[PDB]
């Protein structure tokens, strides 16, 4: 019972069963999808056919594509419900510039790494506003507001963050920015020449104040999550890792596994994968940041188009990790228990037939509840 | 006040919030309890999608209301 | 009456045009752009020329430009009206940013998991049949216009 066998089993079962790996009864998925979708039912003509119109276009049996939910399922299977709950009580560590702290936390044992990556979401817009008209509860968040006596940052939680400017300073800036198009505009315009006008000088000065204050304000928001499984190896040079992920805008863990991207990245070596992951958080070249982000986290085949154009990674990123040991027997029994649940409640000769029965039983439960509230 | 967030798999969690709290504030509290990046969550209240720049008061979400956490993006 | 940012972006857009793409302003309203993108190499759209229409709202660059396809294209991200599937707009982006992403969608037309239209459903199941449809429509509507 190796750690490698654990990798092959969870890869095999996710590929074959998709969302059924969570062990949720299909009736519950259909009932919960029903109460969610009861508003989208067209109440004009034939209601019995209008309910089936919503059931046919359902996606309750397609797997989650949230990266965090995928990581939650990996931990649940490899560590167990109780072991996963203890793992999330652990605290993340910021990955070092070279990744040494992570390279030095894999002592040739069956290990599970969980990763959370943040993007720095600093403000890029500003607006002049009078204090009497400034309502933080309704105003646009993640924005600079230049009042006649104060310069503030309205963070994503609707809190007023003071940027340390005096009334005399803000009064000068407030009164120098007079062009109507510049009352509600952007920070860091490339065409603002501070030597051509007193307005552009004030706008450039405000941008410099905001950049200096924002370096010390927590604009970090979690943007991606995944896990890395590093099984035990015979030799010190035979050890490899396996990254597992879904991605919100792109793919599921089933598609990840189906494309063998876990094994393709495994061939980079442990030091090779960590080197790119560490470079992702240290580089200041947004082009290098984009291609590394695409190489590591894109669905298989989209590495070159994942982070181009509008998806270019212009913001700083930081990579955080946490590590814990895996018991293969616990993981293989957790996987076998899911197989028992699948074989008992949704029987079939092959995996494909069991998934279709699961979907049918989820669809009829959705129809039953939708009809029990609309017929 | 308490609000409830329910998922497709039946799980329900209780969040401690103010009516003036932003949707990004609610997603961060979900990150604290479930470890899900706010960039990879979607919140629904009474069939309507909650946008990130808004607050719970913009949708008349009150005490002990139930939100829906959607963990599969479906668009276009 | 145009904002200064739009005027100078247009000049940089023509002095340094994005490769494989040609875009011009309209004679009357300078906020409307006529775009032509070449079909990327080794793609089902190779050899084709695709015309688009781009518009800059009054809130630009705080708001994204508005795009629409002119020539008929078989793509899981473009609908029957020419609307393209793409809340991730920052003022740092510009017109060439939007164009490079549309060009990238032709270079990799395989649909994303969230996409749930039926042009995306056909590309997912019978991808071989959908790629030849994209090759067919490229020869019909994008090789003589």
């Amino acid at each position: 019972k190796t750690g490698l066998h654990v990798h092959e089993k969870i890869k095999h079962m996710v590929k074959n069963y998709g969302t059924m790996i969570t062990g949720i009864p299909a009736e519950i998925l259909g009932q919960n999808e029903a109460e969610i979708s009861v508003g989208y039912v067209k109440k004009m003509g034939n209601m019995k056919e209008n309910i089936a119109e919503v059931v046919r276009k359902s996606e309750m049996t397609q797997p989650t594509n949230s990266a965090g939910k995928a990581s939650n399922e990996v931990c649940d299977l490899l560590l167990g419900t109780e072991g996963a709950s203890e793992f999330e009580k652990s605290s993340y560590q910021v990955l070092s510039g070279d990744g040494s702290n992570l390279k030095g936390s894999l002592p040739n044992k069956n290990l599970l790494v969980r990763v959370e990556m943040d993007r720095f979401n600093a403000p890029q817009k500003y607006q002049k506003i009078k204090r009497e008209e400034f309502n933080p509860e309704t105003a646009e968040k993640n924005k600079i507001y230049l009042l006649e006596d104060q310069l503030v940052y309205l963070d994503i939680f609707g809190k007023v963050i003071d940027l340390g400017q005096t009334s005399d300073t803000c009064h000068r800036l407030f009164n120098a920015i007079t062009t109507p198009f510049y009352q509600n505009y952007i920070l860091y315009d490339e065409y603002i020449d501070p030597e051509e006008s007193a307005e552009e000088a004030a706008m450039f000065e405000m941008g410099e104040i905001v950049k200096a204050k924002m370096k010390n304000i927590d604009c970090w928001t979690a943007t991606h999550s995944f896990t890395i499984f590093v099984p035990e190896s015979d030799s010190e040079d035979t050890r490899t890792l396996y990254p597992y992920q879904a991605y919100w805008t792109s793919h599921t863990l089933q598609q990840w596994f189906s494309g063998d991207k876990d094994e393709k990245l495994s061939r980079l070596g442990i030091d090779g994968y960590i080197e790119k992951l560490a470079l992702l958080g240290t580089t200041t070249d947004s082009k290098i940041r984009s291609s590394i982000y695409g190489e590591l986290f894109s669905p298989p085949g989209k590495e070159h188009v994942f982070c181009t154009g509008m998806n270019e990674k212009f913001s700083p990123l930081r990579v955080k990790f946490k590590v814990t040991e895996v018991n293969p027997e616990i993981a293989l029994q957790n996987l076998e228990e899911v197989q028992e649940f699948i074989d008992t409640n949704y029987p079939g000769e092959n995996a494909k037939d069991q998934c279709e029965l699961y979907k049918i039983k989820a669809q009829e439960a959705m129809t039953k509840q939708l009809e029990m509230r609309l017929l | 006040m308490q609000i409830f967030v329910k998922t497709l798999t039946g799980k329900t969690i209780t969040l401690e919030v103010e009516p003036s709290d932003t949707i990004e504030n609610v997603k961060a509290k979900i990150q604290d309890k479930e470890g899900i990046p706010p960039d990879q969550q979607r919140l629904i209240f009474a069939g309507k999608q909650l946008e990130d720049g808004r607050t719970l008061s913009d949708y008349n979400i009150q005490k002990e209301s139930t939100l829906h956490l959607v963990l599969r993006l479906r668009g276009c | 009456g145009l904002p200064r940012r739009i005027i100078k972006e247009t000049q940089r857009l023509l002095a340094e045009p994005v490769p494989g793409i040609k875009a011009e302003p309209d004679e009357s309203n300078a906020r409307y752009f006529h775009v032509v993108i070449a079909g990327p190499q080794d793609s089902p759209f190779e050899g084709g020329t695709f015309k688009l229409e781009l518009f800059l709202p009054e809130e630009y660059p705080m708001a994204a430009p508005k795009v629409r396809f002119m020539t008929k294209i078989y793509h899981p991200n473009v609908d029957k009206l020419g609307r393209i599937c793409l809340d991730k707009w920052s003022p740092a982006l510009q017109i060439r940013t939007v164009l490079l992403s549309i060009q990238a969608l032709l270079s990799a037309p395989n649909p994303d998991d969230p996409l749930a239209n039926d042009v995306a459903e056909q590309w997912k199941t019978n991808e071989a049949q959908a790629i030849e449809t994209a090759r067919a429509w490229t020869r019909l509507y994008a090789m003589n216009n």
